[PDB]
């Protein structure tokens, strides 16, 4: 009730020497007495006679930090979490106020004082079902309502620069964990689009830091850009055509409104992977892949602008390509091609620029932009080849036609030898082929895989190291739980020749590399279990027919 | 209301052909079927599924499904959608005709329809009520490209047409359309648009 | 044809009836195809249209309704009362996207939500076509925007639709970047809408008298209404009716007595 007074009291009082005796009466609370009741103290102070602010405003909030800066980590934060968030919302809400008076210095306070600790918080206060959103809407508040030069005035001069480049990989971190895993309903849409305008903002400012204090003139500790990267293309997924697509307005509402968020993101992007000069190499093959998606993005422009850093990172390995050429840039290009055009993202018209934009390009350039040149058209089949695949899928949906299409590619993989996806494709197969109960044609295709194994102990390759289970896995073991599963399914496949054919290579294999006569002594039993039903039962003989396509 | 009505029912084909393809939905998603005198231990439901295609029914003497329609291969996955002279409803079912053990009593003389086929077979199937089985001849006539026999189904284009027509009115509110249209004024012949095009 | 000139004063393309197809561009112009007029003649517009906004169409000056206005209402003060004109472009907007899920509802055995959409429909039709006159108090004023505004949301809540604020004034001042915190509490009341109204579908669409607590926690003060018919007795004199509420419990009345007389041929004096 001493707040309710403080109106009036104003009104015929000092200003200030109420603003002091009030600031001295709360200071001298014992740093354990009523908490909650304290903070709703101040927060019904800052409400009212804050309308006025140049005398008071600098002289009340610095108790105010002090108590939210204690409130930020004494392990006893637990029950005022929500009250600091009400503290923190309403006095932040107070400063947006315009006609209240002059606060940009004031902010500028606020973010010295409140800033870090309040990041430090949602880093911690991580869990979503509590009022995290709250905490989420005051700190996007201080940001919307901070600015840029207040951004570069103390944040971009900290102390040295590994407390600096610590804040700035925990901001970076909680930014992708806010972005990814999201804190809102998703139907607060306007809610969401106001955080990415704000995060945008901070991103962009924290770019320019990043341009001025850890570009070549920080000749090491040049990693982040990874994590930032990361980031950025979290934020460039999601918000997409046809979200914007589900009124006929919505993409008109947003664009208004906001225009295409994503538009400036790439571009930004573009020009700073520019601006990332000589590291560019030492920062390729890892960060390859995470700028496809953002170029199968289904817009036009920023596609644009976007294919030609392929052909910007093909030529910054040519720099490099003193040691060999951009195969090693290729291969990620391509499998992670596979990944997201099975996935269901590109279009005819993307290959269609790809191709366009990568010959031209190669054609201002020399012998290795030529083979460049080849291998785009390598690229080119390949799109078509998963565009067909994918629209094939989805048109017909019955097995056969998938089983045809997953074949197609197969083959084509093996005409271009790239092995693992050929394998992922594999195992696709096999599943198709299991759900359809083709024990037969499921033990062909696992064994085409197994093929490519040998009796060696030494695992070779981690790429027929499948995703099923991933360890050591020594080829023969590989191998032998391969022909395993194969004669089970040959066993119920009804077709034992092949399973007993197998089934002596494997015990070859026991008696001369393993030694294991248990495994010996099983297979044997099977074996002779094969035999009794081969001579015993007997087996319908299926017709063939013959199939004219005219 | 006139020139309303006139506009009204003129740009009629949209409604139909929704409630055709809804229809298609229907006969697609089907459901179990009523057989002809399941008594003795015969399966009255059973499923009558039409193709994704639309050209091929799957249906057969499936079993006492209360869930509907189970996903595999009917008893019979065909029905000559391209051949069927047509589907008898009512007196004109043979099977309501018979006089011996396949009697079927008048209770069932508007779930009475046949389909049309090899010219001397028929299937002389039952519908639950009224209003699935005029939906299901609402289907079949859509297969057939012809008008409905459904009253929902009229009910259906009246009420939609009205939402759709008094959806567009809203523009001329506090406007009178004249019932003669308003004279056209004379367009001059010359095309040099003096401003640019787009 | 020629002399087109560009202006913005012909937002409102309103068409009479299905226009003939004379033009290359035009075709049976729809009763409500509001069109984006981009080029003026006296006697015909070409510009884009609500239907193909990328698309021209020449149509007559007389088929036109003209209207300076555009989609503000407050510069050229085309308002019948101002903060309300909003609302009912928004609305009808709304109606589009109704209309739309209308297609997508009936193809799906959505019934039992398509008619109850129907419904809503008819309701909130009636109150747009009775807000159209702005001869309503300000309190009938206010509380159409309040309640159009808890059905429209409704029907974007069980739609999965997004959601809206600023419940006053054109639900539009909210998201017009003003703020972020406010923007926040707007989006908790917008969600304390939903979810009252989610828990009561099941309270008010099922039951009946958890609606008459809820709504009877608001207000304090009611009147029972009773209307005598006739009286049924056999005195034959003249007799005073004396009907009042009364507490059995208390064993008192409640009410002070309404004094009826009762003539003595069986009918009130």
């Amino acid at each position: 009730y001493l707040p309710s007074i403080i109106n009036d009291v104003k009104l015929v009082f000092d200003p200030v020497e109420l603003s002091v005796l009030f600031c001295k009466f709360i200071q001298s609370i014992p740093d354990n007495q009523l908490v909650r009741q304290k903070l709703n103290c101040m927060t019904k102070i800052v409400e009212s006679t804050l309308f006025r602010q140049s005398e008071c405003r600098e002289v009340l909030l610095p108790l105010l930090t002090d108590q939210l800066s204690g409130q930020l980590d004494d392990n006893s934060n637990k029950p005022d979490h929500e009250a600091s968030s009400q503290l923190l919302s309403n006095i932040l809400e107070v400063l947006d106020r315009k006609d209240v008076g002059a606060t940009a210095v004031h902010i500028q306070l606020i973010m010295e004082r409140l800033l870090r600790r309040i990041n430090r918080t949602v880093i911690g206060m991580n869990r979503q079902s509590p009022h995290i959103g709250s905490f989420v809407a005051c700190m996007i508040a201080l940001l919307q309502q901070m600015d840029d030069s207040h951004y570069s005035h103390y944040i971009s001069t900290f102390k040295t620069r590994q407390d600096i480049i610590d804040f700035l990989m925990e901001t970076f971190i909680m930014f992708k964990d806010l972005i990814g895993k999201n804190v809102y309903a998703k139907d607060w849409m306007v809610m969401n689009m106001t955080q990415n305008r704000v995060f945008l903002r901070a991103i962009n400012q924290f770019a320019e830091v990043l341009t001025r204090f850890f570009m070549d003139q920080a000749s090491f500790e040049l990693q982040l850009w990874n994590n930032y990267f990361h980031l950025a293309v979290a934020f460039l997924t999601h918000e997409s055509l046809q979200l914007e697509t589900f009124s006929q307005a919505k993409r008109n509402k947003i664009v208004k409104k906001y225009g295409d968020m994503r538009k400036e993101i790439g571009f930004r992007i573009r020009d700073m992977w520019y601006n990332l000069g000589p590291h560019k190499i030492k920062f390729i093959p890892s960060m390859v892949g995470p700028i496809l998606e953002v170029t199968l993005t289904p817009e036009v422009e920023l596609r644009k602008a976007t294919i030609p850093i392929f052909f910007d990172m093909m030529q910054c390995e040519f720099n490099f390509s003193g040691n060999g050429n951009f195969h090693m840039f290729e291969n990620e290009l391509i499998t992670k091609l596979d990944q997201e055009v099975e996935g269901g993202r590109g279009d005819e018209q993307y290959k269609v620029l790809l191709e366009k934009l990568l010959l031209e390009h190669c054609r201002k350039h020399k012998y290795l932009s030529s083979s460049g040149e080849v291998f785009a058209l390598l690229v080119s089949s390949l799109l078509e080849n998963l565009l067909d695949y994918r629209t094939i899928i989805m048109q017909d949906e019955s097995k056969e036609n998938r089983m045809s299409c997953t074949v197609n590619v197969l083959n084509f993989y093996k005409e271009k030898k790239r092995e693992d996806i050929y394998i992922r494709y594999l195992y696709k197969l096999r599943d198709l082929h299991r759900d359809c109960e083709n024990y037969t044609e499921a033990a062909y295709t696992l064994l085409l895989h197994a093929e490519l194994l040998q009796w060696s102990d030494k695992p070779c390759v981690p790429h027929l190291l499948q995703r099923d289970s991933y360890y050591v896995y020594t080829q023969q073991e590989l191998k032998e739980k391969l022909y395993q599963e194969i004669i089970s399914y040959f066993d119920k496949g009804k077709m034992w020749e092949k399973a007993i054919k197998l089934s002596k290579e494997l015990a070859e294999t026991y008696e001369s590399k393993v030694f294991d006569y248990e495994g010996l002594g099983n297979l044997l039993k099977k074996r002779a279990s094969f035999y009794e039903n081969i001579i015993k039962a007997m087996r319908p003989q299926p017709e063939y027919f013959a199939v004219g396509y005219y | 209301s006139r020139p309303i009505l006139e506009l009204k029912e003129k740009i009629q084909p949209e409604i139909l052909e929704l409630i055709k393809q809804q229809r298609l939905n229907r006969l697609v998603e089907g459901t179990c079927f009523r057989k002809l005198n399941a008594r003795r231990r015969q399966d009255k439901f059973w499923y009558c599924r039409l193709s994704p295609n639309h050209k091929v029914l799957h249906y057969g003497d499936l079993e006492e499904s209360p869930q509907g329609e189970v996903p595999h291969d009917s008893l019979q996955d065909k029905l000559p959608v391209a051949d069927i002279k047509a589907v008898v409803t009512g007196k004109d079912c043979p099977h309501m005709k018979e006089k011996g053990a396949l009697k079927q009593n008048k209770e069932v003389l508007e779930l009475a329809f046949s389909i049309l086929y090899d010219s001397n077979c028929q299937l002389n199937f039952i519908a639950p009520d009224k209003h699935e089985y005029c939906i299901w001849t609402d289907g079949l006539n859509a297969l057939l490209g012809k008008d409905m026999m459904s009253d929902l189904t009229r009910n259906d284009l009246d009420t939609l047409l009205s939402m759709e027509i008094k959806l567009r009115l809203l523009d001329l509110e506090n406007i009178q359309i004249p019932d003669a249209p308003p004279p056209i004024p004379k367009e001059p012949s010359n095309y040099d648009f003096v401003y640019d095009c787009n | 044809m020629a002399r087109w000139i560009p202006t913005k004063r012909q937002k409102y393309g309103v068409a009479i009836y299905n226009y003939n197809a004379s033009q290359d561009v035009e075709l049976s112009l729809q009763i409500g195809d509001t069109v984006h007029i981009l080029e003026m003649y006296e006697g015909w517009y070409r510009g884009y249209t609500l239907q193909n906004k990328s698309k021209k169409g020449i149509f007559p000056e007389t088929y036109i309704h003209l209207k300076e206005a555009t989609v503000e209402d407050l510069g050229q003060h085309e308002t019948v009362i101002p903060g309300e004109l909003p609302l009912v472009q928004e609305l009808t907007s709304t109606l589009r996207e109704w209309a739309v899920i209308w297609r997508k509802l009936y193809v799906n055995n959505k019934l039992t939500l398509f008619r109850q959409l129907q419904q809503m429909t008819y309701s909130l039709i009636e109150w747009r076509s009775q807000i159209l006159s702005g001869t309503l108090p300000k309190d009938e004023l206010a509380e159409l925007k309040k309640k159009v505004t808890a059905k429209i949301d409704h029907g974007n809540r069980m739609l999965g639709l997004d959601l809206v604020v600023r419940d006053d004034n054109g639900n539009i001042l909210d998201p017009d970047e003003t703020s972020t915190i406010a923007l926040f509490k707007a989006h908790e009341v917008a969600s304390k809408r939903i979810e009252e109204k989610i828990q009561e579908e099941k309270s008010i669409l099922q039951n009946l008298d958890l609606r008459g607590q809820s709504i009877f926690s608001t207000i304090h003060t009611y009147g029972l209404y009773v209307n005598f018919k006739n009286f049924v007795c056999n005195i034959g004199e003249d007799a005073e009716l004396f009907m009042a509420l009364y507490d059995p419990d208390q064993s008192t009345f409640i009410s002070e007595n309404y004094l009826i007389r009762w003539g003595s041929n069986g009918m009130p004096k």
